[PDB]
């Protein structure tokens, strides 16, 4: 069927450039107008750009224009997007998609979305993050369960992976997602609710991973 | 430029409800109104156009209504395929989305348990001071947690962050986290979270001691 | 309600001139898809000036 | 000449949604108001909509306001009542209308009215007819005369039709109008005057046919 | 919410005769009222508007009169295709039919046939018993029917159903349905149904004793 | 100037088709609506059909709905009235017209019209004109002055030409309008008052001319 | 359908008078009324809209008037170029013209001059015979010829044909032809076309026989 | 931000014709309407002309309809004027202007005008000024103040520059608007006030120049 | 053809002034009315359409109001910046423009200086005679200068010209042009030039004998 | 059901504008007039302004002719109220309320009204509080019962909210209504009566809040 694949996002500092390809598939792309569209936490949903099929008119939203270029090329069935001067506003995640098939008089908008490609636009530098535990106590615990966890803070970028165990330990686990400080940096925390009466005897280790650094920490957490 | 707001913005439902969610334009939009289907992670689907036409492959159980500026998207019966997030946009000058609607699973009142962590002393070596309060397996979603320091109401120094629901039992976890200098953290001895919850007859105070 | 037929039946001047931002961006699937007699019939001096290779 | 077909109809459940349509022909549909009114045998002629020309102005009756959404599409020459959480009392039959043409000032009504289409609004499911012999005996003799018949009991939805000897009797056969009972659902009776001197030696069968069930019973009737 | 009310709800009458049928409403509609013809399992067709203007093509013999709140209908020579109900409505505010008067083809008393039906062994077997009393013939369509079970009369078990008049004898006929349990209808023996009509000068009484 | 030109009329038997044409020019033609107006000696002026400057909404008489159709060609700036199954009475002179610039809540009407194009409706054949001499003498005698003349007989179709000596005659000729007998064929008269003095020496030939028939006859008119 | 009407249908003026014409409607029309003006021959030309707004290029000795049913258009001094059949349109409800008024040149009294011919011998040998009576130069138009065949009355076998006023002396001419058979003709003797008009003291008698 | 540049703008004889040119940048020119708009003291501000964005409909006012031609050339980003046969009153400041985007049913007006071209329509042949001093004396003394200026009589076409003393005095001068004579010549006048001690001594000298003709004229004021 | 008219055509105002301008339709334009401000020699910038709504960018001081036929605009508290020339406009039937409002800087009472120059000697070689009454300095604007020519006045043989509000004293400067002929100049002996200004208690006359 | 909201009321000074707005949603807007009314505590009930469903005619009160101009947008469902030229009796709660719906010749007057919003027309600067201490002693005590307050003296705007121990006391509170003073300040006063055998050793604090300047004020109340 229709298939969209969007690249090129990644994390940029503010006032340099950055170029959004979206590959088509599945259809005749040099028939169809194209949109993109970004979607962010505190805008939801927001058009952005729109691309005729022959690629005579191009619209812009009046937060981008002047800053974004919307283009394509037909014969290699792509559609790009050149972002210049970039403000840390425009981080979000970036569709392109379909208008779809309809009347000669109708208006339109867009049935396919594609894949989507994260853009963040941040001066933070590239910083693995510190591991520090959550240690279950008597004042973690109530009855015959206890809460322990795992606190990631100061990393950058998104994302990093947290495992129990190496694994092994799935059961009532619970990842935040994270949160952006007033620092530039994420930070978010891991926790298990696990039987009070297996402390001190069952060992449990949590495991971040961040590629972006290639950080391993394996930090154990002992109860007090 | 065209402002778009549905209501309501989170309405909780369950399996073979009726669901009725409204849209609604800062001006005439005539019928050019599109409902889009999105479920967490993944990318936005089209249901609806022409604020009544059903696109293809969608179930007969979605059906659109509205004209002017109010319209309506309805559920004849909700399956658990349809609980996702729905945004409305209007499409007659450039395109706006609505803040969309999320269906919530709907089940009885479950009070939240709640733990909390004193940074460790690595952290404040390290020179910053966090503290966790977390509530566990609570419905519904809306509380309230109140940092208290000395008695003391804290605001601006902390975050939280809810997971979605969970797959097997439609709880929400909430995490707080107060970030603080170690000057600051020393300059105090209890430390406290207090949590409001619609299924808690009497608030729950959770508190330590700076050093105990 | 029914519709008044000794209304306005000419264009009225002051309506919309611009473009329809919202209109058909699609290609026409049938449009004119035969060739135009009267098109380019001279060369191209910018055209491919190498071989193929 | 003018010419409305209705469309649409059928069986639904309570509190479930259906979309009725009007095609009109034969004059010029998009310079027109239209009217949307039903006809029930509790409540005899009921206005229920209506819509201007162009579709700026809508009224509803005030039993079905919030609920039934008129609208039209003047580029298909069609016309569109969606009813949405429909009640017992809707079912009846829903015709179009075609406002007159008058003066500016007049007020207005309709003047050709569509062929009309059933809605029956009920919670009871498909079910084929019993159909019970009304023997004829001494009690149901007056002179050279007898009557028998067959009770078509407890079927869902309408209509049913009824023969007697595959069509080839029809002097003096009577079959009356179905009635609705407690239970949701229909019943009707159909009678025939026969020559008492014909009994025991000539053969009556009725012949119940109900195309929604694709039920087919022939059942023949014997004397007491 | 103007209420609209017709009489005579039924009107006899014979091919010649002068027809006038009145129509009045709740409050002042001024001059806006319309008369509509229905013939049976047919769609209604405008007859007259304004009270009295007649609409393109109806015949001359149909005429309209009144204003305010009383307004008649008159047919100054009936027709045999004029036999239908007819039903006005005001348009003044909204749009609201009365009950409709219905022209029925008059003719000489005919008396009743009378019949009745036991349940059959099947029906008996199914868990019910129905009993049918018949009506064969009759004119006028007014007529009592009483079920007697034991001597002690019914009330709120049967229900009743009436043809429209014959197309060549223009007479009616009426089956009445009494429903029982199958313990109930065991529980007793003699079954009748009574029956009075203006062209019987004493009640008829058709009965017979359950296994029979 | 705003100039319209009708062309397409023509002698057309009945049950046949007829196309009209209208080519506007002197002004925005896409941007005005239109009139078809007809007029004939019977009914004086009737308007006939309407078309929007677009042709989204068109409307007819009632004496021709059904039957005529009206259209438009915004890219060759031509109005056209399709005619079909012509009647007798459709006989006329059959005018475009342009409606008026003017508020947008008036009523509109028209203002320039074309030149006017005939329509004759008749299953009489093209035959050639009967000339039969006037001839004086003393009963249509009154004094010095006497009257001569030709009668044109049973000729169709309209129109046909009477001149006196090639034209050399023309104080006090009368050529009366034609009128249309029962058979179908027209007929009208010519006359000339000349000296009673002059009689039986000046020669007087009054020459008929039928351009649908090519006829030329030159009769001479002697007195008895 | 609204129904124009003009009164009056012929108007007999002269160059410099002051001219009123009337026209009426069947129902009330507003303001929506037209006025236009037709010479002979030629395309009619709009002179008013709005019944009473003047259009571009129109002389101002050209007046209207009028509202709901009665309309007028007045001419303050009349000149040459106007002489014109005149127009009314009502606008309101679709497009209907009256039958329009003809403005006639009034002119002193003048008595026509008669005269009659036989049918020809070409005619007859074609087995027709048409009978031509003459009026030459006369004032008003409003004449009565009767076609008197062996002193009997003719009616339905004559036809009357009138010229335009003449340009030079503003007289008409008019022609009536009676047709009869062979066969008729041949049947009687004399033939005789009486004319009667308001400028003749006594009706005058042209008459000739049969083959004379 | 939006920039409109017009050009072409000259003398022209009347009679002939003159085209004049708007470039358009900042903004999609091809999606928007376009109209010329003219300025003259006799009648203000007065609407010439407006084209639609693909140049399909084209109005203009009734002063100019049949001599004005409005086009536009989307491939260039140029909307032009083609103005034949020029009368006296066509001299105006012409300004192109771009229509806001709005509503669909909304009406439209002009949002951005661009700079504006001077058209002056005059049979005057290009001519050098006239410089005569208008010399002060004691009939225009009042106290230790003194008026003295220079007359600029019969130049072509506008405009001219004054300055004294080769700019080195500028407090107190007024230069007047140049009025526009019967002979289509223009003229004006230039003074300033000095302090009467100076008389005599202080040489004041007014140097007019005209570029269309290349009149560079240092006329002496002498006192009285 | 739809006329325009505003009022007043030129208003004196005082920074911080509260000012209300009008403009009048010669029929119903509905809303459709735009303002536009136009500062001298500079191209005029949009500052109001549909009668009341405030273009982006435009300061929060300017307020649009009116329907129908009539309609103004307010400015609530005058600025520098905003001294200007208003020009309103309809564009619901073409586009037709106001003749313009100019705000004026209001200030104090001052009478002008009343300065005559005679015809110089090179000019009068030249064929012609200029002679130059200058107003130096004064407000309001309004001011009246007539010529006397051996005590006769001139009239259609004398030219204005005003300047605009200088920017550093918000005065006004007029001079008039009086042009003759020698042969009309050399006729002639006593030439002067009569101000009057609301400034001025009595007229102010200044005058040459031609040799003198 | 019906439901109005308006919007745009404050704090103005005289003389100044200020545009009040009304939504309405739950019935067709564009099909009823409308009404604004306003309440004030020294006239009551005022009828101010009424428009037509259509905008066509609109009448106001005497003593708002003039300055006020209604009117309203059917495409956005939104009523509006201009006020211009403010004194200070305009002060007062503004609602919009929509006509009822009734027979073609009865008077008319409204039936549902909005939920109001406040105007209030002052030259006062936004000013915090001053809270003062009503201190309890044996001059304020009578038996087993004492009164303890704080005044809360000019402040402006309205309104101000008073709470006793952060909350932990309502059982006999008395917050007053505020006061307009002559110096266009407002004042009240909050009051409590509590145990005698209470004071000096429990502690009474009253917390002031004043959001329009972000005032918060916590007063101990000490016994004399």
């Amino acid at each position: 069927q229709v298939q969209l694949v969007e690249s090129g996002g990644g994390v940029v500092q503010p006032g340099r450039s950055l170029r959004l390809s979206c590959a088509a598939s599945g259809f005749t792309f040099s028939n169809f107008g194209m949109h993109w569209i970004r979607q962010s936490p505190g805008k939801g949903l927001e058009w952005v750009a729109i691309i005729w099929y022959d690629g005579s008119n191009t619209y812009y939203a009046d937060s981008v224009k002047g800053r974004f270029t919307i283009s394509r090329d037909n014969s290699k069935n792509t559609l790009y997007l050149q972002m210049n001067s970039l403000r840390a506003e425009d981080t979000a995640v970036y569709y392109c998609a379909k208008v779809w098939f309809g009347e000669s008089e109708d208006n339109y908008s867009v049935d396919v979305w594609g894949q989507g490609t994260t853009v963040t636009v941040s001066s933070a530098s590239t910083k693995g993050p510190s591991v520090f535990p959550l240690a279950p106590s008597s004042k973690s615990t109530s009855g015959g369960t206890a809460a322990l966890g795992c606190l990631v803070k100061d990393y950058f970028p998104e994302p990093v992976t947290v495992s129990w165990n190496s694994g092994a330990l799935t059961s009532g686990v619970h990842t935040f997602p994270a949160v952006l400080q007033s620092s530039g940096l994420y930070s978010l925390s891991s926790v298990v609710t696990v039987p009070s009466s297996s402390l001190g005897t069952q060992t449990y280790i949590c495991n971040v991973n961040h590629k972006p650094s290639n950080t391993k920490v394996d930090k154990k957490v002992e109860p007090k | 430029d065209i402002q778009m707001t549905q209501s309501p913005s989170t309405l909780s439902t369950s399996v073979g409800d009726r669901v009725t969610i409204t849209c609604r334009a800062s001006q005439s939009i005539s019928n050019w109104l599109a409902w889009y289907q999105q479920k967490p992670g993944k990318a936005p689907k089209l249901l609806i156009y022409k604020a009544s036409t059903l696109e293809s492959g969608v179930p007969s159980r979605f059906s659109g209504s509205g004209s002017g500026t109010e319209f309506t998207l309805t559920i004849s019966s909700l399956q658990p395929d349809d609980f996702a997030t729905y945004y409305c946009q209007q499409y007659s000058s450039y395109w706006t989305f609505g803040q969309g609607t999320k269906l919530e699973i709907k089940r009885t009142v479950a009070a939240p348990s709640v733990f909390i962590f004193p940074p460790s002393d690595e952290q404040l070596k390290s020179g910053t001071a966090s503290v966790v309060c977390l509530l566990n397996n609570f419905y519904p979603r809306e509380a309230k947690v109140q940092w208290k320091v000395d008695n003391a109401l804290q605001s601006g120094n902390s975050q939280e962050s809810v997971t979605e629901q969970d797959s097997k039992d439609s709880t929400y976890s909430l995490s707080s986290t107060l970030t603080l200098s170690k000057a600051d953290y020393e300059k105090h001895k209890v430390y406290a979270c207090e949590v409001t919850h619609q299924g808690l007859s009497s608030p729950v105070t959770k508190s330590f001691n700076r050093g105990e | 309600p029914n519709a008044n037929p000794n209304a306005n039946p000419n264009a009225n001047p002051n309506a919309n001139p611009n473009a329809n931002p919202n209109a058909n961006p699609n290609a026409n699937p049938n449009a004119n898809p035969n060739a135009n007699p009267n098109a380019n019939p001279n060369a191209n001096p910018n055209a491919n000036p190498n071989a193929n290779p």
